Parts: structure tokens; sequence; C-alpha cells
């Protein structure tokens, strides 16, 4: 809820932004709309908690891929996600433990966010 | 569970620009076949020698196949990083004597380099010559710019 | 000068990457394994349903 409800809030916004067809502002808010959209959805039967969901809710509302492709949005999120259920595993174990944004762990999340942004 | 390391994001800073871009493809490959061993089990599904067999009318059958695929076997894959070994092993030798010996080569000329640069004469006490040397530049071309002062109308 | 010492500091460094193609075997071996273990027990199953279900 933390990691995004000013994701959703920015997705609505962006859709309001996508009520047009040239701000900088605007095109910042059309490139979060992208990777908003390009990650969003998903594929038929794929179960998990609201673990990456809380984490690429914050990765978002990070925006520290904004500058990556959308197109390649899906791709590279298919990457960060093998990368947390890789290592970060224990820290997914952690920030389920935090039941609260742990600075710490959003410490690690936004260095893990760093180390798989070197992965793209 | 075997896997040698390499910094993939900086690993991609160590290939001569041959092919660094099948470089990068080995490197995709690679993280592909992560995947598809984190994919597959190490191990073989189970077998239910008794279980089947109550489950089963073919009992004793069930018990008998799970002592023949304890004898029955799969063959075992075959290994070759030893040519790998010996691959990266000459590289490490041939690239290491390369550089510490180019590379420190260098290193001695520009410190010649740095101490000459230091030892910039002063101008007035730098002869016209004492440049002339120091910039060979300067050079009087005195054949192929013989004629006095021996340098172009420039 | 720095960069002779950069390029020597790198193409030193550059040994990580023979590692990471020994990763590559040996995964690839390790998988070739682990998939004739599954292989086998895929057909065991397949030889006990043969006589269970019939």
């Amino acid at each position: 809820k933390q990691v995004a409800g000013t994701m959703k809030l920015e997705l609505a916004q962006y859709r309001e932004v996508a009520a047009f067809a040239l701000d900088a502002a605007t095109q910042q808010l059309l490139s979060r709309g992208v990777r908003l959209t390009e990650l969003l959805k998903q594929g038929q039967y794929s179960p998990m908690a609201i673990e990456e969901q809380v984490a690429v809710i914050y990765a978002g509302v990070r925006g520290y891929l904004d500058k990556l492709e959308p197109s390649k949005i899906t791709k590279f999120e298919n990457a960060f996600l093998s990368h947390v259920i890789s290592q970060h595993q224990a820290l997914l174990g952690k920030i389920r433990t935090d039941g609260k944004i742990s600075e710490e762990s959003d410490a690690k999340l936004k260095e893990i966010v760093t180390n798989f942004l070197a992965g793209f | 569970l075997a896997l040698k390391t390499i910094d993939w994001v900086a690993f991609g800073e160590i290939i001569p620009r041959n092919q660094k871009a099948v470089a990068n493809s080995l490197k995709s490959w690679n993280e592909t076949l992560t995947s598809r061993l984190a994919t597959l089990p190490e191990k073989p599904p189970a077998i239910d020698w008794a279980y089947y067999k109550a489950n089963v009318a073919k009992a004793g059958l069930v018990d008998d196949f799970e002592k023949k695929f304890n004898a029955l076997k799969v063959p075992i894959p075959e290994d070759k990083y030893t040519a790998q070994v010996d691959a990266e092993e000459k590289e490490d030798v041939k690239s290491c004597a390369e550089f510490l010996t180019q590379s420190k080569t260098r290193i001695q000329e520009y410190e010649k380099e740095l101490e000459k640069m230091r030892n910039i004469i002063p101008f007035d006490q730098m002869t016209i010559e004492d440049l002339n040397e120091v910039f060979p530049e300067t050079k009087l071309d005195k054949k192929k710019y013989p004629y006095w002062p021996h340098r172009p109308i420039e | 000068i720095d960069m002779e010492k950069s390029q020597q500091a790198l193409v030193q460094k550059r040994h990580y990457l023979f590692d990471v193609q020994r990763n590559n075997i040996a995964m690839a071996l390790e998988v070739t394994y682990r998939e004739r273990l599954h292989r086998v027990y895929r057909e065991v199953k397949n030889r006990l349903d043969y006589h269970i279900s019939v």
C-alpha cells in the first residue's frame, strides 16, 4: 500500500496524461504510465504473494527504470523478479517480516534496485 | 552445482573488440542456462515400489521395477572444462606478460616524460637550440626547407 | 600513464570472464545429469502406469 498508493495515483494521472495526444512533465508522466502499463498486466497461471507486488511497486514507485524501455521493461522485469527470487529471497522473507516499511528493507531495496539496474 | 564468476556488468569490459557481441551472446545463453537449471530438479521424480504396489495389481511388479530402476542407469554427460582451463591459463599468461611488459615499459617512458615535464628549461635560459632539441618539430628542414631561414613562408 | 595503468588493471581482472565460461560449461553438464535423472523418473512412472491402468 505504501509502495504503490502513489503508484496507483500516478497511473490515474498518466491516464489523465493518456487523455491527450509536449510538456516534459507530461512526457515524464507518459513514460511513467508506459512503465506502469508494461508492468501491471500478467500472464495466465502465475500464482504469487504480494511479495514481488510490493517489490515492483516500490521499484516503479522508484521509477529508476523509467529510462528503461517500457518494451524492455517487461523483460528486465522478469530479470529483476528472478534476481529477487534468487538472492534477496532471504531479504524477501525479511520484507515479509517487515510488516512495515523498514528503512533497512527500503535501503536493501534501493541497493538491489541499483544491482538489478546494472543487470539491465 | 558449479558456476565460476564474472562481474557480468563489468565483465563485458574485458573482451577485445573482436566478438564482444558474441561474448554478450554467450553471457545471455549463460543466464538462460541458469534459469533452465533452476527449472528442472537435480534428481529424478521418485518411484513407488510398495505404494504403487498396493495401488496396482502390478504390486510385486512395482517393487521389482523399483529394483530395476535402482539397477537402470541413465547416461551421465561429459565435461571439457579442462580445455577451457588450459585456454584460461594460457590467456592469463599471455595477457599478463604483455601487460606487465609493455605497460610497464610505457610507464617508464612516460615517467621519464613526466620528469622532463618537470624539467622545463627557463625561456631566457632556453637557447633556440634548447627548444629545437626539446621541440624537434622546429627542425630546420635545412635540406627539405634549406633556404635561410630554412622554413615555410608561414 | 593513467591509461597504461587502467589497461593493465582491466586486462588483469579479465579472468573472471573465464570463470564465467567455466560456469557455463559446468551448468551445462549439471543440467544434463539432472535431466537424465528426471527422464529416468518419467520413464519409470510410464512403465508403472502401463500395468496399473490396464
